[PDB]
């Protein structure tokens, strides 16, 4: 049988949103590309290379129009006419707005697609956005997280495929079973946090017991996601503040890569 | 001559346009140019020192931990803590088991398909394919079987007509050398390697919190809570699942990726003779195992003009030599200050003014050590070890040699190391050696915990003025990475970020010298000069990083 | 003379056999349940909702079983319709758990009655991978997973310390497998490990844990669907669980019922001895419509070996079905002995220690109609091959082939009533599970797609009135059923009339031998002292003596 | 050389055995080839009857001191013994004979930790602990019907590794696994602090995942690691979790005592 065609362009990316899918299980990356999907173009795996990956992406442009769903990964740098990220002789903006234009569904995977991320903090060297602020006129589906839980994103795409439309998505088009949630409103360490139980510092007595890291910087309170719940890998109990490191707000714009690691969260 | 572009370079990370001057089917000059900036340095300037390393890990997310672990090490560095030893632990762990995942997959999904050609894979007979590998290898999933249903995914994909991630490759290219079962072989440890590397981060994020991007550093040690007795934190459960993953690496590495890379070889036996980047190589050492962010399980080192008989041992992480001697040039590249920068003095300005082949042509910065174009990574980190006689590293490529001759009735020279292949073998020993630095570490742990200490984090002071200056080395996938932190005020006020990439693959430099993958592609015959997979070969063989090199 | 076999190893719970050897062979057997904990006793007088979860503890082998039991008991006396989705996720926990249970049987329980670990340290692993082209398309068959597999045992026997493996039947005459299919059958041994271990993470993911399962209700599950939901059973936790149940199918085909077919190969005597009853009962099983009906699989009565004239079972409301269900205690440890329908059911314990004339087991003795029947996997298959159901008879039909490959030889359905015919329904079962959980499953996320993601109907419990109800369930040993009885809305009578107590249960009321007994009657014994052959009949039954006493 | 393991079940449904299938770190076939021997467990023997018999004697006397006991099953005391005979004579005998030259002794399960589901109600079997079989020994109670696996073998390794029992509680249960109220350490707390509550399986906030308590959660009563550590490795599988209330099983009078939907006590 046919499987349904999958475009994935990486603007200023770091790789972290495609490597998510090497530690995935449900489908593992093997699964995916074999059986699931068919990936028309993704340049971290294709076998072909310059003329060659050109070539495959146009022809899939082409036979698949109206079809495939459109992946980005990376912000996109709109400063100097697009300059900061050039591939085959033209700004990556160019490519995207080019390949949206006959998807049948785009997904921002990760922070910086979704949201700016880190490419976009603080000074903003490249003038980075968000794969929507390019898109205006489209409805991009949000995946954030750096990175997110890999089937964050994979468990969208079968919606899409298996149901014939995208999950439920909030108001920020993030799907609602990964991200309708605040992290600090479903965390196991909560009852330490009603109880005044806190870490005060790594290796402390409170936090070798696994106590609550809110006077660490956990930006639970103020971060939408599942990590408490899904977490990491599939191996069972591995989220950072399991492992005892304050959530960093990473899914969430203006949380992570603004506030300070050790910058006490707003608790509403 | 004739031009070419490859733009994009595909199966690395990141964005690299490479272009070659071809003369009569002979590449005779080259260009590298990373084609993307974010900015990373700036990103990170004007914070407090202890949140850079949740920043500057984003740097790259295929060598992820590695900016992350450099980054604690420059503001430790600075600040003058000595890190306690269950973190130099538990960091070993972590960068040793990533290291395993990034090279299994640089072997397979990265590099193999230049190599390999699945076409001919179909034409393969799985049971001549499974005979070929006696008395090479003891892998458990060799068989006939395993092949013949390998065969059997190419062929459903094939025919499907949807090829995906193997349209448009290079099947049938006359620099294809591989039999067809040798393609089989290989398609179907393509295909397992996914489960070794997949095991090898699990290692990394049940130390980690998750990975891509760990979450358990601190300026200071680590996160991790030690304690045998505590319920949620890292107990000796934890610590027994860890080990089962830990375990489960070593199989697959020995009778599989180092036995292919052996096969490879042997069958491309010119590529031993092409591919030289440099002369001279530099590795730090790595997997401190002390009290006092020193006594490195790896040795390091400086060769000069492939000279192993007189390199110099660096075996400290504030080596003044090693520190002193680098510099960066932005002459050929896309930044406004082009004179050769100490990091703790650099600048990072951006000055796009398009491509010029005598002008400035990428976004890498041009490394130098005492003014030498140096090639970091997996070759340059064998070779010290092999100058160091390090007796471990000579025994795993003695191995490697061994099935070589097996399978060609000859041995290798460490001359023809010095090489595209040279360079895939110390990628693989490295993969090797690695392995046991995981079983060491893992038992100098639960050791260490055996005995009471259960310390992991010393809290820092930052003085909240004064102006002071730290640097942290660490031993990446793809060689020698440096991050050079100057604190004012209590706040970053330079961050530099020197990477293996940026050395490799940098552009010409302040005297126009031509750095390791520039240098490399001289020399390279190309077939068809439209289909240039000879120039790819080379090139990944570096196991280019862009967003690294870059920044 | 006479001999006793107690413990019997390699089942679940406390059996002793005994036997009567005359002429080297067994002439009379004694089939005995050791051990009784009064799980009907325990139950009783508690809110009808409450019972699966303490009745499932009844057995951890055939976990789930005994839950999804009770709550179809409690369903039964209510008369409730179970929504569609509850069985869709019942089915594939009880299907899952099954294959489990098989593969640990014929491996973990089974295989070291045929098998000398011994003898494999002598084969050549090149000529043991050799023999199986042809017979198996399984990727770990090569003479290196071989090699790495004769070299544990190697370190095992040199270590001194055999543990599990010490004092095994070594170089007993009744040991025919060469060295070659010894080593074979080891690292089969081992690689089962990971499949059931996949099973289970199907069943996990579902029940909530295993063992122990936690996600079922008087009324559906407690299992949230909701696509959309964080937290609860979405597309995600959907994906991840149709990972584990495609995990299953390779090992079971190409390695369960391969090796099903070449112990069958070696053992060919072991078709023509082991027949424990003329009589077979199964019921239907896996329900898929709305109303606790439709079952994928079917079940019947079959009297005398007669497939051609059986009585087909296709509802677990069939009043010929529970009408003949009766138990007896005359020579079991409890006080009432005349025959009881479950639902007048007493357990009195009456012990008063071992006779062989009268009381020697905390097994009842249960009858169909006045009849001892066998129930189980043989049953399962001989039923579905009297249905004409085309699944069964061609999966058979595969063991066959790969028989007569070996041996040149065929298998007539008469020499299934048999050790190995018993051995061969079992497997046949867990093959045909595998399309039982792949049709579940597309049943679910179908149905979940249509927007129905009922999956539970909150149940009325009248404070007055006495309500009857049994549940009905094909587990991995056979016919299961639950029967209760509430009055004033609390349970005032519980009885499990369980597969295990259908073959194992002593002697009847009117002294007719059980399956057990009986199969044993014939079995040559070379060494008294070390009865393998009768240890090789009583497992191929699946023994399970804390669901036959409960 | 291996350290030596003795296993015995008493009045067991063989849940504690089977927990091992499932176990990850390590797997049942590194435990017995690699971790221990398992000089004694008649569910995975190949030796029957007279065999296995010689098997635990010899085992008892050659490794006298050293071997580590685990019970699972509660022990029936009623009428003698009676209830459960093996090779002809009561369990209690078998197990003190064992305890004897024990060097550390487990009950897996809260049957063996507690009596657990053997002997609720009415008992009618005179059901005990291993403890109260074995008044001057030291019993490390792993309980839970049946525990997650690694609180057992986690349990074994602190002995091998580092010579000791890990840290015991006021029941001898180890507190990295047992020293916590699940109610103190689960991710529904919030829902619970905010009022939401599911009422009924299936209903909104069911599917929303909100909070048991009001269908019976015993969370609040009852000590354990599922909410964190869970089971089975596969990640976010434990009974709450997948949408029903704790029952209490690792807790003596709680599990088995209790109903389903009765409502735990919060402290
Ligand atoms: S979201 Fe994070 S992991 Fe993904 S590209 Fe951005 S920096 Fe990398
Ligand atoms: S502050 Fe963080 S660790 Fe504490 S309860 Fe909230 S999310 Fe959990
Ligand atoms: S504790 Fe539970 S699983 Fe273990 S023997 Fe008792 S009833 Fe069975
Ligand atoms: S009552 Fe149960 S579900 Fe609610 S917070 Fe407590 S332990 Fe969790
Ligand atoms: N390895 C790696 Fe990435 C590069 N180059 C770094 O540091
Ligand atoms: N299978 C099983 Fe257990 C028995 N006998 C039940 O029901
Ligand atoms: S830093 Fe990110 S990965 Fe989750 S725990 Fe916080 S949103
Ligand atoms: S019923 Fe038992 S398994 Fe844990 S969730 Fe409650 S203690
Ligand atoms: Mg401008
Ligand atoms: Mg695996
Ligand atoms: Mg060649
Ligand atoms: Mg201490
Ligand atoms: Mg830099
Ligand atoms: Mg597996
Ligand atoms: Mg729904
Ligand atoms: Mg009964
Ligand atoms: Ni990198
Ligand atoms: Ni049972």
């Amino acid at each position: 049988p046919q499987r349904p065609p999958v475009i994935w362009i990486g603007a200023q990316e770091c790789t972290g949103c495609t490597e998510s899918l090497l530690r995935a299980t449900h489908p593992t990356v093997e699964n995916l590309v074999l059986e699931t999907i068919s990936l028309e173009y993704h340049e971290v795996l294709s076998a072909a290379f310059g003329h060659q990956v050109e070539e495959n992406k146009h022809n899939a442009l082409e036979k698949y129009k109206g079809q495939y769903v459109l992946v980005v990964d990376g912000s996109i740098p709109l400063k100097d006419n697009g300059i900061y990220c050039m591939v085959a002789g033209e700004p990556i903006v160019d490519h995207i707005r080019k390949a949206a234009e006959g998807a049948a569904a785009i997904i921002a995977i990760g922070s910086c697609s979704a949201w700016g991320g880190v490419a976009a903090a603080g000074v903003n060297p490249t003038g980075a956005v968000s794969l929507q602020e390019v898109l205006p006129g489209k409805t991009v589906i949000n995946i954030p997280g750096c990175p997110p839980n890999p089937h964050n994103f994979l468990a969208t795409v079968a919606h899409i495929i298996t149901y014939g439309k995208p999950p439920k998505l909030d108001d920020k088009n993030r799907p609602t079973f990964a991200y309708g949630r605040l992290i600090h409103e479903h965390c196991e360490r909560r009852p330490h946090f009603d109880a005044g139980r806190f870490a005060k510092e790594f290796g402390d007595e409170g936090h070798r017991e696994g106590w609550c890291l809110y006077h660490l910087g956990c930006k639970g309170p103020e971060t939408y996601g599942n990590c408490s719940t899904l977490q990491f890998c599939d191996v069972g109990g591995v989220w950072p503040v399991a492992i005892g490191h304050p959530c960093y707000g990473c899914n969430e714009e203006g949380i992570g890569f603004h506030k300070g690691i050790h910058q006490l969260a707003n608790v509403e | 001559s004739q031009r070419i572009t490859i733009d994009p370079v595909t199966r690395i990370e990141g964005h690299l346009r490479i272009d070659c001057e071809i003369e009569n089917g002979v590449v005779s000059k080259a260009w590298a140019s990373g084609t993307m900036w974010r900015g990373m340095e700036e990103i990170v300037k004007n914070r407090d020192p202890r949140d850079a390393w949740m920043i500057v890990q984003r740097i790259c997310g295929v060598c992820t931990t590695t900016h992350a672990l450099s980054s604690v090490r420059a503001a430790e560095s600075a600040l003058n803590i000595d890190v306690p030893v269950n973190a130099q632990y538990i960091r070993n762990i972590i960068l040793a088991a990533h290291t395993t995942h990034d090279h299994i997959v640089h072997f397979y999904q990265l590099s193999a398909l230049d190599w390999v050609d699945i076409t001919s894979a179909l034409q393969a007979d799985p049971t001549k394919a499974s005979e070929m590998l006696k008395g090479v290898s003891t892998w458990h999933l060799n068989s006939p079987e395993e092949f013949t249903k390998v065969q059997n995914k190419i062929k459903d994909l094939v025919a499907s007509g949807q090829l995906g991630i193997f349209a448009n490759g290079y099947w049938g290219h006359p620099a294809m050398k591989l039999p067809p079962e040798v393609n089989l072989i290989a398609v179907a440890h393509y295909l397992q390697a996914l489960e070794c590397q997949r095991d090898a981060n699990r290692v990394v994020a049940l130390l980690g919190g998750k990975t891509p991007h760990i979450q358990n550093l601190a300026v200071g040690g680590v996160a991790n809570p030690i304690n045998l007795d505590g319920l949620g934190v890292l107990n000796l459960e934890r610590l027994m699942y860890i080990k089962s993953f830990i375990d489960k690496l070593s199989d697959f590495v020995e009778q599989v990726y180092k036995v292919d890379t052996a096969v490879i070889a042997a069958f491309y036996p010119e590529w031993l003779t092409r591919g030289k980047g440099a002369v001279n190589y530099l590795s730090v050492p790595e997997f401190p195992t002390d009290s006092k962010n020193g006594s490195f399980l790896f040795p390091g080192g400086y060769i000069e003009n492939a000279d192993l008989s007189s390199y110099r041992p660096i075996t400290s992480h504030s080596d003044e030599y090693l520190i002193k001697g680098i510099q960066e040039s932005a002459k050929h590249s896309w930044y406004k200050d082009e004179a050769p920068q100490a990091p703790w003095e650099g600048t990072t300005i951006p000055a796009y003014d398009g491509w010029s082949d005598d002008g400035k042509y990428s976004w890498v910065k041009s490394p130098t050590f005492y003014g030498k174009t140096v090639e970091v990574g997996p070759l340059a980190n064998m070779l010290v070890k092999l100058a160091a006689g390090r007796e471990s590293t000579q025994n795993k490529l003695n191995e490697i040699v061994a099935i070589y001759q097996k399978l060609t009735g000859n041995t290798l020279e460490v001359a023809q190391l010095h090489s595209t292949l040279g360079r895939i073998i110390g990628r693989t020993v490295h993969c090797c050696e690695l392995q046991d630095i995981l079983q060491n570490q893992y038992s100098a742990l639960i050791t260490n915990i055996g005995k009471g200490d259960h310390t992991t984090f010393v809290k820092p002071n930052i003085p909240a003025t004064g102006e002071f200056k730290g640097v942290g080395f660490l031993e990446a996938p793809r060689g020698m990475l440096s991050h050079w932190m100057v604190i004012k005020d209590g706040i970053i006020s330079n961050y530099q970020a020197v990477v293996p990439s940026t050395w490799n693959s940098g552009p010409r430099n302040f005297n126009d010298d031509v750095g390791p993958y520039e240098q490399s592609l001289v020399g390279t015959p190309v077939a068809d000069p439209n289909k240039p997979l000879e120039v790819v070969r080379t090139i990944h063989s570096f196991d280019p990083c862009m967003a690294c090199a870059v920044h």
